[PDB]
RNA sequence: GUCAACCGAGCGUUGAUCCGAGGAUGUCCGAAUGGGGAAACCCGGCACGAGUGAUGUCGUGUCACCAGGCGCUGAAUAUAUAGGCGUCUGGGGGGAACGCGGGGAAGUGAAACAUCUCAGUACCCGUAGGAAGAGAAAACAAAAUGUGAUUCCGUGAGUAGUGG
RNA sequence: UCCGGCUCUACCUGGCUGGAGGGCAGUGAGAAAAUGUUGUGGUUAGCGGAAAUGGCUUGGGAUGGCCUGCCGUAGACGGUGAGAGCCCGGUACGUGAAAACCCGACGUCUGUCUUGAUGGUGUUCCCGAGUAGCAGCGGGCCCGUGGAAUCUGCUGUGAAUCUGCCGGGACCACCCGGUAAGCCUGAAUACUUCCCAGUGACCGAUAGCGGAUUAGUACCGUGAGGGAAUGGUGAAAAGUACCCCGGGAGGGGAGUGAAAGAGUACCUGAAACCGUGCGCUUACAAUCCGUCAGAGCCCUCGACGUGUCGUGGGGUGAUGGCGUGCCUUUUGAAGAAUGAGCCUGCGAGUCAGGGACAUGUCGCGAGGUUAACCCGGGUGGGGUAGCCGCAGCGAAAGCGAGUCUGAAUAGGGCGUAUCCACACAAGAGUGUGUGGUGUAGUGGUGUGUUCUGGACCCGAAGCGGAGUGAUCUACCCAUGGCCAGGGUGAAG
RNA sequence: UCAAACUCCGUGAUAGCUGGUUCUCCCCGAAAUGCAUUUAGGUGCAGCGUCGCAUGUUUCUUGCCGGAGGUAGAGCUACUGG
RNA sequence: GGGGAUAAGCUCCGUGCGUCGAGAGGGAAACAGCCCAGAUCGCCGGCUAAGGCCCCUAAGCGUGUGCUAAGUGGAAAAGGAU
RNA sequence: UUGUGCGCCGAUAAUGUAGCGGGGCUCAAGCACACCGCCGAAGCCGCGGCAGCCAACGUGUUGGCUGGGUAGGGGAGCGUCCUGCAUCCGGUGAAGCCGCCGAGUGAUCGAGUGGUGGAGGGUGUGGGAGUGAGAAUGCAGGCAUGAGUAGCGAUUAGGCAAGUGAGAACCUUGCCCGCCGAAAGACCAAGGGUUCCUGGGCCAGGCCAGUCCGCCCAGGGUGAGUCGGGACCUAAGGCGAGGCCG
RNA sequence: UCAACCAUAGACUCGGCGAAAUUGCACUACGAGUAAAGAUGCUCGUUACGCGCGGCAGGACGAAAAGACCCCGGGACCUUCA
RNA sequence: GUGUAAGUGCACAAGGGAGCUUGACUGCGAGACGGACAUGUCGAGCAGGGACGAAAGUCGGGACUAGUGAUCCGGCACCUCU
């Protein structure tokens, strides 16, 4: 009827320190001191999972702004511009091509020069 | 326990009364299942309810009118009620008390 | 309570800086009280003569409508037991691995005789059980087995 | 062993047919010289139990 | 014999080693019992026997206490007794629980607490037995024409009741 | 039944004291000792006991796999170089006791009634004395002094013998039962220091008896008293002969061995922990020590081509952004509130019980179910004493689908499974009388809570009983010893 | 070690007290209020939660009609007081 | 609204008012209760709220008309002053 | 003289600017009013997978709503041990351990394969639990940081040559030197129990090392008419025949 | 006042033996501020080459001791015309 | 002014006064309030037997709200209960 312990616990305890080979001092030999930084690690993990888009987006909008003043428009009147035009393309695809094909970039900047109304500060 | 403030069990009056140690307590049948289990009528007697199971063993036992009445029946028991006393009167029986 | 010593509280209950400690035979230590062990209990429990007698006519109807029920007067000759002679009769009879066998108190030489095999697991009428009839696949009554149980339930 | 029963809630509850619960009134005792018949009329009979008590009651009686 | 080998020297078909029942021997302490004593060690008496030129020494036994029976005596003191002397038989202490008689708590519960409870438990005492104790109606019952020693189990019953 | 003598005495009877056939009984509780036969009656050692060197292969070893046979009143168990019915030990089964011990059996031996009984008939005598009873304090009986019987303990007082006395829950009268104060009495029942044989949905070296190992030992304490730790080579020691370094330990070769990643520190041999090598990275940097993006270098798989991207994967990871340990307890803790040095192992809602309530499931169904116990190698059969339901109201008598209160059908309370259909009355809230539909509880089990018990676990200070302690220290007793040397100069 | 030693036993004493209580997922999901309390840090019942059965929108929201209030405000030769 | 000094991050009541408790994420320089919004998991997709667009920090040294001269903005009273 | 919108002084604390979050800004990057766009969250939408309640239909498909969550209530499951029953693998190498490659929504899994190793295990259904530890100033064993740090036990003080020895500050001897000398000298009692001598020995011990030692092993060794006690006596006090009390 | 010098035992260096209490972690700065109202760990800025040794003792609310003052609950012992 | 504090009411008087007088009763009680629970408050209407009044009708204490204390244990009278 007596049930020694061992197995059932070694199991987790080969998981978890498997899942910490990188980590730095006892945080990589210990299952009370990984299993902490795990749960730290994971939420981590889950958070930057949420906002790496955010991460991404901002970059991805800095290459823009900065192609198009080198071409003499600002971002949001382009954006505006492309609503305007009814244009497709989102902005991880607009900032590979201001790395790759700075000439079809200025080409669409032409079509929102185009597109915008005249009078940018109407009352309408 | 409850608190401090004195319990149900210890602030409502008792009941009222004894119990008569010597009380006779008397088992009763009705009529109703003398019809449901005497199709041919006849003689029954404390054995005879025994049988049927309407009682118990070691029973004291007593009559009583509820239910119907057309069986004829020779009902033998200690002591009975006057409705039974009429309905046997009425289906024409034997209500021969001990 | 029953292992031996501990009644002494080991050592002071302050200044000391250790733990706090009554009995040296307490459940954390390392020769200490088990707790909620295991103790001297009973196991049965009191299942009644209609669920049990109701479980036997069952298991011998689904024996018998799929004909592994068979009879039989004897398993021998006169009073020599031979367990050659009761294997070779139940090879004639069955080829299935287990086997029941219901013969009674007197005819002690089948008993004598089959008890030695393999599969077999003898047994007396008036002891007639569940477990011993399903763990089987055939069973084997004696003729004066059949007339008794039948005459001793049926009345 | 067995489930010993409560004294006190035997000798003031008991129970009728239906299982309903019954108990009596108070302030019925002493202290009648300037109670008025109708407050001495209505603590009279039996009355069923609350709601929020019969389970506690049900627990003292049985067991 | 063994942990536990090593060495030496032996026995055994004429029946060993081994197993079982009965006997014998059975140092000293221990109820311990000749006296004494810090338990296992100090000193003796009496009868016999061994031994020395004699003493010393040695061996075998036996010597406590009470209760009872028997036997001799009957102090102050007259009867006569307690007592004293001899002999015979018992008891003496140990034990794991179980039993019967007696004594006999407290923490606890009561949300305090004294009555109550814990428990007549633990423990202590005196005595036993293989089991004990109880046990033959100065009993129950309720007009039933009933039962017929006692004890232990099931139920009645967590009831009738008792109770700050 | 015959007689011997006896009733003081010779004689008639009645009544004793003896022996004899006999009967009854016996080591009985009813009196007690030994006797000798005596039972394959029992215990105290044991013994025989069926059947394969079977074949091929594996392997160090076959007891394995596969294929061939056999025994079986014996395939229970264990061991043997790896799971063995056919190897061994032993089992089923049958055998066996010179001696001792226990059961009865006997014949001795011992008594014991026999000299006897059934019934008649009218009155005197006896029927257990400091007791029973009563009073006063008390114990224990369901019963806490209460109206409190019966049973009893100490004191004080204190009766009768059958028209007597004690009890039937104060007490009194009637009836009933029984005959105290003298004594023994088996069987059913409880228990295991020890012994014998077995079983296990019990443990398997931090467990299990505290004790698999010298275990109540070592060690601690003055003392009572506490009270530990340590199992495994391998099939068998074949335990490394010999050589080399070294003072030796220890090791390297040579060997044994199936394997020395089995060397008497020895089955396997984890983690913490301690180090050696190989690749990346790190000395201008402010880091709950990580995560998301990711340069660069190193390894690898694959399609190709003289080296080369890829629906890749893995280790490191410059640099950038984000980011305030874990638990408990707190309104609120990253918290400078508590706890944790780290690893490994151990450590807390459990069990009983026809217990209670609620709910699932199963059998039965107006019935349901047994307890103790008896028989059973087993888990099975029986056992009706009991319990729950089937009618309640009422303090109770008592009555009864109604009942209680009350003067009352006059209202109400409780109850009449529930619904359904038609009526009559009112819409003061619906009721009342009919008809049919017809009532569901109980016993196992599982879960949850719960009651009594140590009741989820650890933790006091401190209460009580019985004993150990004055060798330390407090005081006293008995008996001995110690206080260098120099000054002052009382009484007389 | 002494405002009443030590040891064994009762005894696993008891604590309205502190700490601790181990694997996973799915669904719903609070309170910190009231009366009482030898009671205020605890507990009992009601409150708010869920699970099961029953009753089916009875809850809630908006509009319209009906109803009492004596609050803000204002007022005082409309009372009591300044 | 009471007590308090009409002080307290004070204390005590109300409230189909809220949030925290038990609730993350964004903004508030960091900040349980404030504003927005109530997280089934993934995506190197898009539009918005509160808030904000000189660089640090992604987004406007945006348009138009006027004020500010004090680094006001980016603490403050009675009162003083062409 | 009124009312306004921005403004000035009043203005004033102690580690360091320090009452924009910083740089910096009036060539507003500051206040107000209107206008234009934009960024921005785990919100909404978009493409996908799972799940709960209800509903519709057909022999489990779809759709709408829903899915933060502590105390807590309810539901469904993995894993460990022993077992009843049926079958499978196993000295042609099970378990256990280290792994690599992979899987599952999760507890977890590999009947997927390598190394080590040497004898029992798995599967499906039921049964029963000493049934899952990270914390109790928790218990037992082992090992770390502090740390190769503090100390190495008095106020007497050691030295040179030679010696054996593998190895010498310390062990043996020689000559010096210094210490106590009413004691740190010689003799008894209590107490301890072989510590004494000889021979051999140095993996443990000695606070270093050690050929040395009260350490280890073996052997040896204590001799009483007169010594200190008993056989001789008694005090304090004890035990206490009989005995008295209880 | 007003402190200076000297010698020994230590302390420092070398050879040997070799512990300890304590410890969630770690490549452990300062400031103004925010916060459970006294921040090595947060924000915004400033400073700083890695690793050691002797030494001081401001902080780490430093180590030790489940506060000894206070309050609550339970006990204990002591007193008294409870 | 209302017996006694304050409020709500009272001139339609519940204020003041005079005559009879005992309903300062018995047996009940629909439906309701308030409600943790126990307590607490009103209550039309029915019956006997009455008061007052010519009758209708009112009277089960006081203009209303305070004026008292649960349960247990005992005591007194009556009962056709044991």
């Amino acid at each position: 009827a007596r049930v020694k312990r061992a197995l059932n616990a070694q199991k987790k305890r080969r998981t978890v320190l498997k899942a910490s080979k990188g980590y730095r001092g006892q945080r990589s030999r210990l299952y009370r001191k990984a299993k902490e930084q795990q749960l730290h690690s994971l939420t981590y993990a889950y958070r930057d999972r949420r906002a790496r888009k955010g991460e991404f987006r901002k970059l991805w909008i800095s290459r823009i702004n900065a192609a198009a003043r080198a071409n003499d428009i600002t971002y949001n009147r382009l954006i505006q511009g492309l609503k305007a035009a009814g244009v497709e393309v989102d902005r991880k695809n607009l900032a590979e091509l201001a790395v790759s094909d700075p000439a079809a970039f200025t080409a669409l900047v032409d079509v929102a020069r185009a597109a915008l109304p005249e009078d940018v500060n109407a009352p309408s | 326990f409850e608190g401090g403030q004195m319990p149900i069990h210890m602030r409502l009056p008792k009941l009222k009364g004894f119990k008569n140690r010597f009380r006779t307590e008397y088992q009763v049948v009705n009529v109703g299942d003398i019809n449901k289990a005497f199709p041919q009528g006849g003689t029954v007697g404390v054995d005879e309810l025994v049988a049927k199971g309407l009682v118990r063993k070691n029973s004291l036992v007593k009559v009583l009118g509820d239910g119907k009445l057309t069986v004829k029946v020779d009902v033998t028991a200690n002591k009975f009620s006057g409705s039974a006393r009429e309905a046997i009167t009425a289906a024409g029986g034997s209500a021969t008390e001990l | 309570g029953e292992v031996s010593g501990g009644g002494k509280k080991p050592y002071r209950q302050k200044g000391t800086g250790r733990a706090r400690q009554g009995s040296t035979r307490a459940p954390q230590f390392t020769g200490g009280g088990t707790v909620h062990g295991p103790k001297p209990r009973d196991y049965s429990q009191r299942t009644p003569k209609k669920m049990i007698a109701a479980a036997l006519r069952g298991a011998l109807s689904d024996r018998a409508r799929n004909d592994r029920i068979h009879a039989v007067t004897e398993l021998v000759e006169g009073q020599t037991p031979s367990t050659k002679s009761a294997k070779t009769f139940l090879g004639t009879l069955t080829e299935n691995k287990k086997v029941l066998v219901v013969i009674g108190r007197t005819d002690e030489v089948g008993a004598k005789s089959v008890r030695n095999l393999p599969g077999v697991h003898v047994i007396s009428p008036d002891q007639l059980n569940t477990y011993d009839v399903l763990n089987a696949d055939d069973v084997v009554f004696s003729v004066e087995a059949l007339n008794a149980y039948i005459s001793a339930n049926s009345k | 062993p067995k489930a010993k029963t409560h004294s006190g809630a035997s000798k003031r509850f008991r129970r009728t047919g239906t299982g309903k619960i019954v108990r009596q009134k108070a302030n019925r005792r002493h202290l009648l010289e300037h109670k008025p018949t109708k407050r001495t009329r209505r603590l009279d009979g039996r009355t069923t139990v609350s709601a929020a008590d019969n389970s506690r009651i049900n627990k003292l009686l049985n067991g």
